[PDB]
């Protein structure tokens, strides 16, 4: 298959900025005829993809002159000369030369804002869940920027990796932040075998980590 | 002017046959240069092209699914079909149908797309959510605002809907996308309210799982020492 690679996979943008995304294919896209079939589609959340640019450099009918495409053979670029809000979403390059037809994995154009530290909240298992045999410890890490964050669970000062389920929101519409939920699921028995529970966040807003911890027995 | 609409069952078990329909308007399938492709997107992930059928009933498939795929047409009825045999878990996706530019040579220019239909393939049985209230640590934090939570664990299928105080507690709320724990789904939600609000007033998490006709209310209540 032809392998479309896009760079970067995420692009933080301020409204008004110029934006450039590259698409490198694994092999030349020139046909038996001289015309190349390299396209750029875009997709907004909850919506279907939309065609933007075709034959490397040609805008689809009704696609603003801010959307510019250029390149040949193996490296391609898409340019947006002044990013507007409606431009935010995911961009895919696409080849229709050889079967199977393939898309790149996408480039998420996202909104830039000032760094923010996450508001971390840790939650012990509910007594209702314990009664049923399970023990979930949940950690909310809310309203942070940039979206790059890392979560570490520690039990009695020892790192725990297994049984951890993470979930991340989409960038918020009003405050441009991101939030994350991280759940550590144990058996009730394992939960009770230990005391100290710590959710640890590492995020560029501080050299020192934000941690929330609780101790099972004494509260 | 040009519209496309996809339809089919939203849930199948592994090994079953998925039969999808693309119903369209604004162009006809029996004119030169017209083509209809099926493309799918797993949640979060990228698009994957599946099959293309031409104005002249010429066809083209993804070789990586070829033995399971059959693209078909009812030009009279404005209907394009796809048949996928032996469904497995990884056939879980939104399936789109789309017509090409409409000029002459067709593997490109997908300008018009349907809405997409969600097909989920699972061997899981319908399961009501377990809903647990998440009270702040059994401690004494003195902050101006307080964060509470609600854990919705072990349900099939999606969706669940989650409100607070019957939708009348709306802001300070982060409700996270479901994640799939072992055939079963789980999600959580947080609220941040003022400390003068809670526990002084009632905050309850409201969870509906339509598919199983369940509604659960779970009042967040201060923890005890045990």
């Amino acid at each position: 298959d032809v392998m479309m690679t896009q760079t970067p996979l995420s692009l933080p943008v301020s409204l008004g900025d110029q934006a450039s995304i590259s698409c490198r294919s694994s092999q030349s896209l020139v046909h038996s005829n001289g015309n190349t079939y390299l396209e750029w589609y875009m997709q907004k959340p909850g919506q279907s993809p939309m065609l933007l640019i075709y034959k490397v450099s040609n805008r689809f009918s009704g696609v603003p002159d801010r959307f510019s495409g250029s390149g040949s053979g193996t490296d391609f670029t898409l340019k947006i000369s002044s990013v507007e809000a409606e431009d935010l979403g995911v961009f895919y390059c696409f080849q229709g030369s050889r079967v199977p037809l393939t898309f790149g994995a996408g480039t998420k154009l996202e909104l830039k804002r000032a760094d923010a530290a996450p508001t971390v909240s840790i939650f012990p298992p509910s007594s209702e869940q314990l009664t049923s045999g399970g023990a979930s410890v949940v950690c909310f890490l809310n309203n942070f920027y940039p979206k790059d964050i890392n979560v570490k669970w520690k039990i009695d000062g020892s790192e725990r990796q297994n049984g951890v389920l993470n979930s991340w929101t989409d960038q918020d519409s009003k405050d441009s932040t991101y939030s994350m939920s991280s759940t550590l699921t144990l058996t009730k028995d394992e939960y009770e075998r230990h005391n100290s529970y710590t959710c640890e966040a590492t995020h560029k807003t501080s050299t020192s980590p934000i941690v929330k911890s609780f101790n099972r027995n004494e509260c | 002017q040009v519209t496309l609409k996809e339809s089919g069952p939203g849930i199948l078990q592994p090994s079953q046959t998925l039969s999808l329909t693309c119903s369209f308007s604004g162009f006809s399938l029996s004119t030169s240069g017209m083509g209809v492709s099926w493309i799918r997107q797993p949640s979060g992930k990228g698009l994957e092209w599946l099959a293309h059928i031409y104005w002249d009933d010429d066809k083209r498939y993804n070789p990586s699914l070829k033995s399971r795929l059959t693209i078909s047409k009812d030009t009279s009825r404005n209907q394009v079909f796809l048949k996928i045999t032996s469904v497995d878990t990884t056939d879980t996706a939104t399936y789109y149908c789309t017509r090409s530019s409409g000029s002459i040579v067709i593997a490109t220019g997908f300008a018009y797309w349907g809405q997409g239909t969600l097909v989920t393939v699972s061997a899981a049985k319908t399961t009501a959510p377990s809903v647990y209230p998440l009270a702040p640590v059994c401690g004494d934090t003195t902050g101006s605002s307080v964060t509470l939570g609600c854990l919705v664990k072990g349900y099939f299928p999606e969706p669940v809907t989650l409100t607070w105080n019957s939708g009348s507690l709306s802001s300070g709320v982060h409700t996270f996308p479901a994640v799939l724990q072992s055939d079963l789904y789980t999600l959580s939600s947080s609220v941040t309210v003022t400390s003068s609000t809670w526990p002084s007033q009632s905050i309850t998490c409201n969870v509906a799982h339509p598919a199983s006709s369940t509604k659960v209310d779970k009042k967040i209540e201060p923890r005890g020492p045990t």
